[PDB]
């Protein structure tokens, strides 16, 4: 119904967006910079402390 | 290597979603690998404080902004009875 | 002179042979580093927060001899005080971090030097 509902009726042609937005995420990805539309979803954990992998942002500045 | 099709316009997360292998389809659409092979993976993560992290899915082509999305190809191409549990996985529960 | 920004990119490497100068400039120039100027940008983020955000090892070697600069700029206001304060982040100190970053290391070596506790 959703995939339906994007597209409008059939006497207007609803222009549909991109959806997420554009973070650059690694260096040499593509080029000196790399851009991909990403969407986030947040998620709780109470099993790892890990505190191993590096992560794109440092402050967390949510949506 | 990912973003190359065959003759019927399919690229390898795309023939996944329209054959019904759903194996192959949860592993592709999240695929984190830490190290020098950063570039060639979807499931980065944004941030995390204590428990909380925020994690940036990829959608290249799972969108319905291009033309023959993964979210098209699960809707309306594919003939299994392995659709809806492609629905339900994440980030296309989410979307 | 030394720009806010090459200040911030010495801190993030943790390279502390960078900070020769910074004791002559703060005090000639007459401000103090906990200016509106040397806030990393509108979040609020004060320059030792961004020293503890990024850790080698669970440790850094930039953080000491920043407040031993910080002691020697003679500020009203000390450093490791200071709290990000806008609309999403208040109140958040630099001691908050390395209790999150899970370093002892740099929680103890906070509360040495007057880290406001609660």
């Amino acid at each position: 119904s959703v995939l339906e509902m994007e597209n409008g009726y059939w006497w207007c042609r609803r222009k549909k967006h991109r959806e997420g937005r554009l973070l650059k995420v690694g260096t040499r990805g593509d080029g000196t910079p790399d851009e991909r539309w990403c969407f986030r979803v947040e998620e709780v954990n109470w099993a790892a402390w890990e505190k191993t992998l590096p992560t794109l942002s440092e402050d967390p500045s949510g949506p | 290597l990912e973003e190359i099709s065959n003759h019927q316009g399919l690229t390898p997360l795309k023939l996944a979603a329209k054959e019904g292998k759903i194996e192959i389809f949860r592993h592709i659409l999240q695929r984190e690998f830490s190290g020098p092979y950063q570039p060639l993976s979807r499931k980065f993560t944004e941030w995390c404080y204590g428990p909380v992290r925020v994690s940036l899915y990829d959608l290249s082509s799972v969108d319905s902004w291009e033309k023959n999305s993964v979210l098209e190809i699960i809707a309306f191409h594919c003939k299994s009875p392995n659709r809806h549990r492609m629905v339900v996985l994440e980030p296309l529960n989410k979307l | 002179r030394f720009d806010r920004d090459r200040l911030f990119s010495v801190v993030s490497r943790g390279v502390p042979e960078e900070l020769t100068g910074l004791l002559e400039y703060l005090r000639w120039n007459s401000k103090y580093l906990t200016d509106s100027a040397y806030t990393e940008g509108s979040t609020g983020k004060t320059c030792l927060m961004k020293a503890v955000l990024n850790l080698q090892d669970g440790v850094n070697a930039c953080i000491m001899p920043l407040l031993q600069i910080d002691k020697d700029s003679g500020n009203p206001k000390l450093l490791v005080n200071a709290q990000c304060t806008d609309e999403f982040y208040q109140g958040h100190s630099a001691l908050h971090i390395a209790i999150e970053k899970r370093s002892l290391q740099c929680v103890k070596l906070l509360v040495e030097n007057g880290a406001d506790v609660h």
